[PDB]
């Protein structure tokens, strides 16, 4: 219908609108946030046995 | 004990042979088995009169008339003899047969244990394969493992040790009961498997989930009354040394609804095979697929039924046919617990499919 | 005319907006941290067993003291596991028994559930008597219930087949908020960390950022190939994951509004069902249909592990928020914890 | 992102002929399921024609068994459909579709109302 | 303290195990059914002789239960909620009487999906005197539709009513055959299909589902054995 | 009648061997056809 292609290009021009950044300036982002969390994951560093409530 | 029976039935052949003839050489008694009057008859047949546990039934006594007289004589004491040859009954070859059979059934037993024990563990450890039917499985093999273990403790202790039987202790009676009554049990079992088999497979198929109390009941508690009737018989009438004695009918007790039992299993197995047959006419499958379907069909369920107690009632005559018979019974009877080990446990797609899983599984691990 | 002139329009907007993506990509994830440590081979065993389920599992969901669990089947049951010590705490009845997601509140004194039926029942479960019993049930959605999540106790966001997603007011029973633009079935839902955003994708191979606020979506990601059947945010809120049909996972992130990264393998042909990431978002959990589960290193895309303990297609899985243990539950009526 | 483009149709005199042209672009088209549907003025989407992923097994409806001819080629990502002996009846909207999952045997979905995988059609109008 | 706390915790879980015997033992005495339809093919009034996205009704045959769902509110595509019923005791799929090659299509979908692969599908044909009537009057053909009707010749093992023409026979058959094929072509032993001519009227219709699943269940069981 | 059926065969086969290798009777004499005997 044509209003649903109006609404799709006002979505469009919608989301055509917005700042995007560097995808290295990204991957540098989560690249700290995942080493900066590294040390509390549990999942990545095994927990020694009589620590966890699943021993 | 055998002794005192062995010359009450002769007494009694004595006088039942004695008002036969009370009610051509001349008819003479012979002092074991008697001869009845023939017009110089030449090579009587008569059977074996099996008086002694050296004698049996399948050789035969012969004699002759008008070959030299009147009767048979012998030439050492000039008197009148009969041929009793033939029934020693223990020659080398009978000997051999019977240690052939005695250690291929040692060694079917200990192989059905080795596959049993093994095939109660995979169905204990794995607890995705656990269902109605599993659990009987779990019982007969149980029961097969006992059979089979009292089985080969009779065998190896009990038979080659006569001091023992002579001393009579009241724990060979135990013994002996207890195997009267693993057998018994593992009969019904196979009974009660082939109950629950024609009841999923022909007559009431909607009602997956039933009771097994009463299995329970049938395959276990049941096999207790007749035992121990048997044992209050043999305690009364035939107490014989162990207990140990074949040559008696109060062994019907036991066997002889137990066979009945198995003869029920039989037309359950051609029902089955029925519906088996329907469930292949309306798919329109090949013919000669059908009959190897149905002829595998048979196969795999006839040890699990068992079915060849029933099959087998007649020994051939024939000492080669004979033979054969014996070689090929003694067979099924004693690898009847490996083949229902190997073909419901080791060739089950479900069982193989979580063992490969569970193998892949721990590979990966380690 | 109209239409052909509004099409071609529209064709425009989507070349500059692959032009600008495109000139945003200056560098891959891949180059960037290829100088890091990778994570290495990492294995998780199975401590607990949950057993007590007729039926396949469909959905479960970790309460937020990491104890608590519950757990959705198709026999028409809803059942509150205590992973600690494998006790069952609450079993609840559904009077549909084609029950397809499920959920537990924040605060934990309520549970929700919805299916075929396209009713979200929520439960209370801290009445005064002890029973469980339904407190609402919300309707108005037109296609079955794929999932949902609580806000808070009063405001919970579900996803239906009518290619819609609503928001929703608890004790009035009218939803306040509906998303639209989907063309698909939405099949999966994942809250952001400041419940300000969250993303759903949908059977159109594509996924949609919208803001609960205002209501109206923000960005739309493409790339998959075939219908996406889960979603996931990252626990910086900066970035997402999803994982569809074509046995492939993809990494998306919000500020680049563009795919970062691809986790697949040759000889992965199934696709994927649930997928989730772990306390520091390092390592990445994909359930897939050939009963098993992959761990992926998400920095890396090398994957780090396999967890196979399922008879059947794994159907859900979930981490603690404290990131201990990963659950997981399959068709085989079973729920594994893994550690 | 998954583009289907149709091109060919138009209009053309009873007994003609056409060739028409389904681009695929945004995944692997050498391992889907490809199909030919219709959608005729005042009626529902009709399914028309489909070819598997190496062409080797084809199949059509029975209103064009002996007249229409499906196929594919996956090195330039493109799929035909050759119409021959055309009839006014033929009159309709073709639209080149796509099965959702790759290495899928079957193929749900293709005639519905809304379906993502599929394009714009183009017009065959048969008429003198 | 723990123990109290741990005593009360076995308490409610052993009342649970309990109830959940219960609600086991209730759910493996019935069976569930998938009624699906092509469109226009009649299933409501089926549904009649025995908003909200299903239905649900239960009808009890020979002291056995049978519990059959019908989809309402649901959109046409179908690709995602179906994989909830892969482990139904059948799909009743009812066919009216090109809607027939839309139903044709539709049962190949549902005769190769690999969740459903192991799920055995009833065919009902409903309309056979819809079907009868238009054949006499002869205004509307198959052989338009489906050419291959034109070379079509009745099996020998048909077995048709006392009073009906060759014609009419040879149309359900062919129609019949048409699905058969499908069936045919996959489904090595593991799901079985059964056409059945029926009308919306027929009270025994309800009966004929309860000659097919047990026929199923009876297929489950020889492959639980490993006999057939 | 003796127990002839083959469920009683294995018992049947344990007998014979147990009169054979050692009778119960301790002097386990045979029997006597040869001469001055029936």
């Amino acid at each position: 219908s044509i209003a649903q292609a109006r609404k799709l290009v006002e979505q469009l021009k919608m989301e055509a609108n917005i700042d995007r950044i560097k995808v290295s300036k990204a991957a540098a982002d989560l690249m700290a946030y995942c080493e900066a969390h590294a040390k509390e994951d549990p999942l990545l560093t095994p927990v020694p046995a009589s620590e966890n409530p699943f021993r | 004990f055998l002794y005192v029976v062995g010359r009450k039935k002769m007494m009694d052949a004595q006088y039942k042979c004695y008002d036969r003839m009370q009610q051509y050489c001349n008819r003479t008694w012979d002092g074991w088995l008697c001869w009845d009057d023939t017009p110089a008859g030449v090579l009587s047949y008569q059977f074996c009169p099996d008086y002694f546990p050296d004698f049996d039934p399948s050789e035969k006594v012969t004699k002759y008339c008008d070959e030299k007289g009147v009767w048979f004589k012998h030439p050492e004491n000039n008197r009148t003899w009969s041929n009793y040859t033939m029934c020693n009954a223990f020659t080398p070859e009978k000997l051999k047969n019977a240690y052939v059979l005695y250690y291929l059934a040692i060694v079917g037993h200990s192989l059905s244990i080795f596959t049993l024990v093994i095939s109660l563990g995979i169905f204990v450890f794995f607890r995705s394969l656990g269902c109605q039917r599993v659990t009987l499985h779990k019982n007969m093999f149980l029961t097969y493992i006992l059979n089979s273990m009292i089985i080969i403790i009779h065998l190896v202790e009990v038979v080659p040790n006569g001091e023992l039987v002579r001393r009579d202790p009241v724990s060979c009676k135990i013994l002996h009961f207890f195997h009267q009554y693993m057998m018994a049990c593992n009969y019904f079992w196979m009974l009660c498997e082939g109950i629950y088999l024609h009841t999923l497979i022909v007559v009431a198929v909607f009602t997956e989930k039933q009771r097994l109390r009463w299995y329970y009941l049938l395959g276990w508690g049941f096999p207790l009354v007749p035992t121990t009737i048997h044992a209050i018989t043999r305690a009364v009438y035939f107490n014989d040394n162990c207990w140990l004695s074949v040559e008696t009918h109060l062994l019907y007790i036991i066997h002889g609804p137990v066979m009945a039992a198995l003869v029920v299993n039989f037309f359950f197995l051609l029902n089955i095979v029925r519906v088996l047959v329907t469930k292949m006419r309306e798919t329109h499958e090949a013919e000669s697929h059908m009959y190897l379907k149905a002829v595998k069909a048979t196969m795999i369920l006839v040890p699990l039924l068992g079915i060849q107690f029933v099959v087998f009632p007649w020994r051939p005559s024939n000492k080669m046919l004979g033979k054969i018979y014996d070689y090929v019974m003694h067979s099924l009877i004693h690898f009847q617990g490996f083949f229902v080990a190997t073909i419901y446990c080791f060739c089950n797609n479900e069982v193989q499919t979580t063992v490969k899983r569970q193998w892949a599984q721990f590979k990966i691990q380690w | 005319s109209e239409l052909d002139q509004l099409r071609q329009e529209a064709e425009q907007l989507k070349n500059q907006i692959r032009d600008a993506r495109k000139a945003c990509a200056d560098a891959t994830l891949s180059q960037i941290t290829n100088n890091i440590d990778p994570v290495g081979r990492i294995q998780m065993r199975t401590r607990r067993t949950l057993r007590g389920h007729l039926a396949k599992i469909y959905a479960m969901h970790w309460g937020t003291d990491s104890r608590l669990l519950v757990s959705a089947s198709q026999d028409g049951k809803l059942i509150i596991w205590d992973s600690y010590t494998t006790n069952k705490v609450h079993a609840i009845p559904l009077r549909s028994s084609w029950v397809m997601t499920c959920a537990y509140a924040p605060s934990g004194n309520y549970v929700a559930c919805g299916g075929l039926d396209n009713i979200c029942s929520i439960y209370n479960l801290k009445t005064r008597e002890g029973n469980v019993r339904v407190s609402r049930e919300l309707a108005g959605h037109t296609g079955y219930l794929s999932c949902c999540r609580f806000l808070d106790d009063n405001q919970i966001v579900t996803s239906s087949g009518d290619t819609t997603c609503a928001l929703w007011d608890i004790e009035t029973g009218q939803q306040t908020t509906t998303f639209t633009g989907h063309t698909g079935d939405v099949m999966s839902l994942s809250l952001a960390p400041d419940t300000r955003l969250f993303v759903s994708g949908a059977c159109d191979a594509s996924a949609k950022l919208w803001d609960v606020r205002e209501g109206m979506c923000r960005q739309t990601f493409t790339g998959h190939e075939s219908d996406i059947n889960a979603i996931c945010f990252f626990p910086n809120g900066n970035a997402f994951a999803t994982g569809s049909d074509d046995a492939t996972c993809r990494l998306f992130d919000l500020r680049a509004d563009q795919e970062l990264m691809t986790y697949s393998h040759d000889n992965i042909i199934c696709g994927i069902t649930s997928v989730s990431f772990s306390k520091s978002g390092r390592l990445l959990l994909a359930g897939y249909d050939d009963f098993n589960c992959n761990v992926w290193d998400a920095l890396k895309a090398d994957r780090a592990g396999v967890l196979a303990g399922h008879d059947n297609r794994v159907s859900c899985l979930g981490v603690t928020d404290d990131g201990m243990a990963v659950a997981t539950g399959s068709w085989d009526s079973f729920l594994k914890i893994w550690n | 992102q998954v583009q289907l483009q149709e091109s060919g149709g138009g209009l053309v005199q009873p007994g003609g002929s056409l060739r028409l042209s389904c681009a695929a672009s945004g995944f692997t088209f050498s391992n889907y399921k490809m199909n030919w549907v219709r959608q005729a003025p005042g009626k529902g989407l009709e399914w028309v024609s489909d070819i598997s992923q190496s062409g080797a097994s084809i199949s059509y409806t029975g209103s064009v068994k002996g007249r229409f001819t499906i196929s594919r080629d996956n090195a330039k990502n493109t799929l035909y459909l050759q119409m021959n002996s055309l009839k006014p009846e033929d009159t309709a909207v073709y639209y080149c579709a796509r099965c959702p999952a790759p290495f899928t045997r079957d193929c749900f979905d293709v005639t519905s109302t809304t379906y993502a995988y599929r394009g714009q059609g183009t017009q065959v109008t048969v008429s003198s | 303290d723990q123990r109290n706390e741990e005593k009360a915790q076995r308490e409610a879980n052993k009342k649970i195990e309990k109830q959940l015997q219960k609600d086991k033992q209730v759910y493996r005495a019935t069976h569930r059914l998938l009624l699906l339809g092509a469109g226009e093919s009649g299933k409501n009034t089926i549904v009649k002789q025995m908003t909200s996205g299903i239905f649900e009704t239960k009808f009890q045959v020979d002291k056995v239960n049978f519990h059959m769902f019908d989809v309402g509110a649901q959109r046409d595509e179908r690709r995602k909620w179906i994989q909830c019923f892969n482990d139904v005791t059948a799909i009743i799929f009812v066919v009216a009487s090109n809607r027939l090659q839309a139903a044709l299509k539709l049962f190949d979908s549902i005769w190769n999906n690999k969740w459903l692969r192991d799920t055995s599908v009833i065919l009902f044909l409903n309309k056979q005197d819809l079907l009868a009537e238009k054949v006499l009057a002869g205004k509307s053909k198959i052989e338009d539709y489906f050419p291959e009707f034109a070379r079509y010749t009745t099996p020998e093992d048909a077995t048709p009513e006392p009073g009906e023409d060759p014609r009419v026979t040879r149309a359900k058959y062919f129609i019949r055959d048409e699905f058969l094929r499908i069936s045919t072509a996959s489904g090595d032993g593991r799901h079985y299909c059964y056409p059945h001519f029926t009308c919306s009227v027929d009270t025994e219709n309800i009966r004929r589902v309860f000659n097919d699943c047990r026929d199923i269940i009876q297929r489950m069981h020889l492959r639980q054995y490993e006999l057939l | 009648x003796k127990c002839n059926t083959a469920t009683c065969a294995t018992q049947r086969l344990a007998e014979f061997l147990r009169h054979s290798s050692n009778n119960f009777g301790p002097i386990l004499p045979p029997t006597n056809v040869g001469s001055n005997t029936p």
